[PDB]
């Protein structure tokens, strides 16, 4: 007929409440694997632009097939094991899943389907029910809540606070209660877009997002995970307000990893994603115990530290900053690139250093020689009288 | 003779190299000793006060370290002086030192007069509890169940307003303190406000949007049931218990399936039998694997504890029903977990039912493909045979045993092997020598040596159970007959019963019947075999009689101490010493 | 002069069992002791029958424990690992200290050969560094170690006739002696004889083919038939590859692989074995699963 | 399959 506010208010029922247990394998009769790819053919491909009609049969229809409690982990404890090699364990009943996301998304995402038609019919409750969600099929089943909550934070001014204020209570229990969630890493990517585009000068809650929030992240373990969506979101979070320049710095250096190279090394890579934005006037305040470290990650006996550190001299602006303020930086760099690198095994790094040492000299000859000279004398006191 | 270093430890507090400032700090308490009391009091708190540390482990240590100044500040006059710091150590993000810092100021609480209490102790409670910043809040919880009890009515109000707000908190995270400090907080209230103030809580915390909240409500549960008297339980605890058993979220359900015993004892020995019997059921069925085998565990423990009048009765009608349906259960942890406590039922509903119904299982597991649910199975067994008759035993389940006794997963070859000498000594040894024997022999020679060894002791437990005669005619034989193996392995396992066998052989069958092939040894090719001759006349030793010693044992036990292997001349050296012959 | 040490090992040992790491002060002690023992040791250990061969360990201590509650323990019985005793596990530390310790006690009870993993580089990567850390604070009780690595003999000859190595058969060598000519005495090179006995790999695709490792070949049948017919080798075993059952033949049973390391890295899910040698060198393979933790 | 240096 040419009735639909009729066909569907009950072919998405059908639909609805189906619950179909996949995990027995028995009642093979498909029916709803197409009442599905049917609402959507039928949404999609321009067979309507005019089914606004008061209905939210669609928002329940989903928060039935979707919120359910998550099954109990089939990964291990966590302490003698990396998630980063955990064995994806994957839904089933995704075929059937896959598209009541599909759908929901092909959704509120056209045109002409008023906010309004969901305003009051997609409230906080929906929301967090759907934040929990964020768990465990391979990103499969996350991905697609990754872009879920991305357009609904996109279209609902009102729960904005709320996602927002939900996403950091589950970051907060991350950190500081149980150091276990698989979802963190897709979250990040969502709070990177929303970032990118705050208010030009920065509401007071989000510097707090960031300070007592995102760098805080740096701190658990499992970061091999989420470390690049993460950085993302602190140059980001630089380039909208080179202020937090200084403190955010001044915290990926308190945190600095002691026991663990892997985690060494990705700080210093976010490190350098960071130098290589930040601003001269900014660059001062950091400088000098910055590279007070990164002097230390050079004279690191762990091959793929110093590495990743010596690294920074092929940053044609890192390198442009370090001149302007040879001054005060190379002599504090000096110790340790000159440092007696005749005994080693690595024969690596001895002439990666080298190269390092005259990628100074072009900078400032004067000042290179003159900290050779400091150096050398200081040097030699300490062999003299210290040989009694 | 000197007061240096001390006084250096008061320098390296700021010292800047965190890895000294730890050790300054760790040792805090000889700082203020050799500082003296007074001073302690103005200068070293005053400078831990004042001073914003970083790094964490030394945080913590700080922490650690003010919770013992009780003394060192003076004593209980003075002992709300450490506060102050503690009170910023609640405050630090990093959990462990706040949690610590909270440890703290729990002791030293004690040691406050209740006068201080209301003016300086609760006040650092308002304060971390109305704190700006989650943390403070989440700390705050665990300090309500240690002043409550001392202050007065008026404030013994005023804690309960704050404990409450902290209940309704804005996070999810301090709702989950309040929630499990909601326990030990009822139990100091007064009894009228159990009832009245800490119900409420209780329920709503019990039905919070937070599953990972509601849950630890369960746990306060088995608190406050134990707090109330029976009557008001159906009023005030029960609709909530309920709701919880049923709740959607299986983590809360969970809960009720591993705190059941603990709800059965707190609820009543009726409620029980009126609402958790059913209750129970539903667990023992549920959706989610953890759940049940979670319920499976309690099976034993629920019983034992069932209304003295009706326990074989419901034990029989509304349990016994769903047990032989987890029997055959797909999740092995579920079938593992009941088959460990399944057995403990027989002496409740007697020798008759033990067969009739809980025997059958007994085989369906003793059988079944995971080691776990055999493994768990076969370690009750020691028992069945006080209720079944020992013939009943012997006849529909020694079968398996003899069968379990060489399975592949050799913990479980293991698990027969031990509880052989009870099968043994209750079988009678005349059935043991005739159809069973084959075994104990077969064991001290397997692949795997954990068999050998267990197999090897076996013995002398059954020596202890036959008699020492009874061994010279069944086992000393084959147990020398091994000797002759040419895998040193095998051929070394002779030497180690003999170890054993003498320890319970009298002087006699060991000196004629033992020493005579721990001797003929010692002159075998792989050292191994050789050193371990020595080993073994060091313990045979004693046992034997001094002329023996000094006659066959010595003069063999030279012939090695100038051996070639390294190892076989150490062996026979304090084979010598220990037995004093040189 | 004799019972001031060999009665304090005994004990290092005793600890090192509950599983509880000796002092760096000890480590180097240990170590040293070890060195000077190590040293005299040739590039193509030889030891006699009978002998129990295992292979990858991988700091997973409590299986190490497990393997002990099968083959026996020493001294009572002897034993041959080759290599990877560090690295993915998470008790390395304990169980390299351990191992090297029994040598240092009853050296003719155990034979221990260098793998892939008892070099610096690696060590750095997937974790025996770390870990030293993580337990030990400075990084001595690292260096102290790798430096041990280094005096850990290349291969070991049973009774003259079953060849050992962690890794593989290479080009660079034919016969024994052009190893016994090796200078062990060094961290393992990137590519070189040296090398590829310790990462080399059987292969089925037949002659020497390129290793998709990054160092070492892929040596096959035809390679290994002809370097038992040289030197006089009845079957060259070996293990450096995860083999899902514990061991495995290969090369028309000339050569076999077996690893030791049960559930490896903790993910893996394989069974480990190890092949114990009677007095007359008999083939015999002994299966097991991970401890139960 | 851990990553070829070797599951
Ligand atoms: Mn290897
Ligand atoms: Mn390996």
């Amino acid at each position: 007929q040419e009735k639909l506010f009729i066909q569907k208010l009950r072919q998405c029922c059908v639909l609805f409440d189906f619950v179909s247990d996949p995990l027995s394998d028995l009642k093979w009769k498909e029916v709803k694997r197409a009442a599905l790819s049917e609402m959507v053919e039928y949404i999609t491909h321009n067979r309507n632009v005019i089914t606004e009609p008061i209905y939210p049969e669609v928002v329940h229809m989903f928060a039935v097939n979707m919120f359910r409690t998550l099954p109990p982990s089939s990964n291990p404890t966590g302490a003698e094991f990396d998630p980063e090699e955990d064995e994806p364990t994957l839904e089933a009943a995704w075929p059937h899943l896959q598209l009541v996301y599909e759908f929901f998304l092909r959704f509120l995402e056209s045109p002409d389907f008023q906010p309004n038609i969901a305003k009051k019919y997609i409230d906080q409750k929906f929301v967090l029910q759907l934040l929990e969600l964020f768990d465990s099929e391979d990103p499969r089943e996350r991905d697609f809540l990754k872009t879920t909550l991305h357009r609904i934070y996109g279209k609902f001014l009102g729960l904005r606070a709320y996602i927002r204020k939900q996403i950091n209570n589950i970051f907060y229990r991350f950190i500081y209660e149980t150091e276990h969630h698989n979802g963190i890493a897709e979250l990040l990517e969502i709070l990177g877009s929303i970032i990118n585009g705050f208010a030009l000068p920065l509401k007071e809650e989000h510097k707090i997002f960031l300070l007592k929030v995102l760098l805080p992240l740096h701190k658990v373990k499992s970061l091999s995970v989420y470390h690049p969506q993460l950085a993302y979101c602190v140059v980001q979070f630089l380039e909208k307000d080179s202020t937090l320049t200084e403190p955010v710095v001044m915290a990926l250096l308190k945190y600095w990893p002691k026991t663990h190279s892997p985690k060494e090394v990705m700080f210093l890579n976010e490190l350098e994603e960071i130098l290589d934005v930040i601003e001269p006037s900014e660059f001062v305040k950091i400088m000098e115990p910055l590279f007070r470290q990164l002097a230390k990650c050079v004279s690191s006996p762990h091959f793929q530290v110093a590495e990743r550190a010596l690294y920074y001299w092929n940053n044609e602006y890192i390198m442009s900053l370090i001149s302007d303020n040879a001054a005060k930086i190379l002599p504090i760099m000096f110790p340790s690139l000159y440092r007696n690198s005749k005994t080693h095994w690595n024969k690596t790094i001895h002439g990666l250093i080298y190269n390092a040492l005259k990628l100074f000299m072009e900078m400032n000859q004067k000042l290179f020689d003159d900290c050779t000279q400091q150096f050398k004398a200081e040097k030699l006191k300490e062999k003299l009288k210290m040989k009694e | 003779d000197s007061l240096y270093p001390i006084a250096v430890l008061i320098d390296e507090l700021r010292n800047e190299d965190v890895q000294l400032r730890l050790n300054s700090i760790k040792k805090l308490s000889t700082i203020a000793l050799a500082l003296g009391v007074e001073r302690t009091r103005s200068e070293l708190l005053p400078f831990l006060t004042d001073t914003i540390y970083d790094e964490d482990e030394v945080l913590l240590a700080l922490a650690e370290q003010l919770g013992t100044f009780t003394t060192l500040v003076g004593g209980p006059e003075y002992v709300h002086c450490l506060l102050p710091p503690l009170e910023s150590l609640a405050t630090v993000e990093e959990t462990v030192v706040r949690d610590k810092a909270v440890e703290s100021l729990r002791a030293i609480s004690h040691e406050h007069s209740p006068s201080d209490l209301e003016a300086h102790f609760v006040p650092l409670v308002k304060r971390l509890a109305g704190g700006d910043w989650f943390t403070s809040r989440t700390s705050a919880c665990g300090l309500f169940s240690v002043c409550y009890p001392r202050v007065s009515s008026a404030v013994k109000a005023e804690l309960r307003q704050y404990f409450r707000n902290l209940c309704s908190d804005d996070t999810p995270m301090v709702r989950r303190a309040a929630a499990s400090k909601l326990g030990e907080f009822a139990k100091v209230l007064e009894l009228d406000n159990v009832k009245s103030e800490i119900i409420p809580m209780f329920s709503n915390l019990a039905s919070d949007e937070q599953d990972s909240v509601r849950l630890l409500a369960v746990e306060a549960c088995v608190n406050i049931a134990q707090l109330l008297p029976q009557e008001d339980l159906e009023a005030l605890v029960m609709p909530t218990l309920r709701q919880a058993a049923e709740d959607k979220s299986w983590r809360v359900r969970y809960m009720v399936a591993d705190k059941f015993t603990e709800l059965q004892k707190a609820v009543g020995p009726e409620i029980t039998k009126t609402d958790l019997v059913p209750a129970f059921q539903n667990l023992m069925k549920d959706c989610e694997a953890e759940v049940r085998a979670a319920a499976s565990h309690k099976v034993k423990e629920f019983c034992e504890n069932l209304s003295a009048d009706c326990r074989e009765n419901v034990i029989m009608s509304q349990i016994l029903p769903c047990i032989k349906e987890l029997v055959s259960d797909a999740n092995q942890h579920v079938k593992s977990a009941l088959a460990s406590v399944i057995m403990g039922l027989s002496p409740i509903l007697g020798k008759d039912n033990t067969i009739e119904h809980l025997l059958p299982l007994f085989l369906a597991q003793l059988k079944d493909e995971c080691p776990e649910v055999r493994l768990n199975i076969i370690s009750n067994l020691d028992c069945v045979n006080e209720v079944i008759g020992i013939r009943q035993l012997s006849q529909s389940l020694l079968p398996a045993i003899v069968e379990l006794a060489e399975d592949a997963k050799w913990r479980v070859r293991l698990a027969i092997i031990e509880y052989m000498p009870l099968l043994a000594g209750q079988l009678g040894v005349e059935f043991f020598d005739e159809k069973l024997n084959s075994l104990c022999m077969a064991w001290l020679v397997d692949h795997v040596y954990a068999i050998r060894e267990a197999a090897t002791s076996n013995l002398k437990k059954l020596v202890e159970k036959f008699g020492k005669e009874w061994a010279h005619a069944t086992i000393i034989p084959k147990v020398l007959a091994m000797s002759g193996d040419p895998n040193y392995l095998h051929r070394m396992t002779t030497l180690f019963c003999i170890n054993v066998l003498s320890e319970v052989c009298g002087q006699d069958i060991t000196t004629k019947h033992m020493l005579p092939t721990v001797l003929r040894m010692a002159g075998d090719p792989v050292a191994n075999v050789r050193f371990n001759v020595a080993k073994s006349l060091q313990k045979i030793g004693p046992i034997l009689d001094n002329s023996t010693l000094q006659s066959e044992v010595k003069p063999i036990l030279e012939k090695l101490t100038q051996d070639q292997d390294v190892d076989v001349k150490y062996f026979a050296q304090e084979a010598l010493t220990v037995l004093s012959l040189a | 002069d004799e019972k001031v040490f060999t009665k304090e090992l005994d004990q290092w040992i005793e600890q090192l069992n509950e599983c509880k790491q000796l002092s760096e002060s000890q480590v180097k002690s240990l170590c040293e002791k070890a060195k000077e023992i190590l040293t005299k040791e040739s590039n193509v250990q030889e030891v006699r029958c009978p002998v129990t061969v295992c292979g990858d360990v991988h700091g997973q201590f409590h299986d190490l424990m497990e393997l002990f509650r099968i083959g026996g323990k020493s001294p009572d019985t002897n034993y041959l690992f080759m290599g990877d005793y560090v690295d993915r596990g998470y008790y390395s530390v304990e169980t390299v200290t351990l191992l090297v310790a029994l040598k240092v006690r009853y050296r003719e009870r155990i034979t221990i050969l260098r793998g892939n993993h008892e070099s610096r580089q690696i060590t750095q990567v997937y974790g025996f560094y770390d870990e030293c850390l993580r337990k030990y604070g400075n990084a001595n009780v690292w260096k102290y170690f790798t430096d041990l690595f280094d005096y850990l003999p290349l291969t070991a000859l049973v009774d003259g006739q079953i060849f050992c190595l962690h890794g593989g058969l290479s080009p660079s060598i034919d016969t024994l002696d052009h190893i016994r000519a090796l200078d062990r005495l060094q961290e393992v090179p990137h590519e070189g004889p040296m090398c590829d006995l310790l990462w080399s790999d059987p292969d089925d695709r037949g002659g020497w083919g390129i290793s998709p490792r990054g160092a070492g070949y892929t040596f096959g049948q035809d390679i290994s038939e002809t370097f038992n017919h040289a030197n006089g080798l009845t079957l060259v075993s070996r293990a450096h590859q995860l083999v899902m059952e514990g061991y495995n033949w290969c090369h028309d049973r000339n050569v076999v692989t077996i690893f030791s390391a049960p559930n490896y890295c903790y993910r893996c899910g394989n069974q480990a074995a190890i092949m114990e040698l009677d007095d007359t060198l008999k083939y015999s393979f002994l299966q097991f699963d991970p401890a139960p933790r | 399959x851990l990553x070829r240096x070797x599951x």
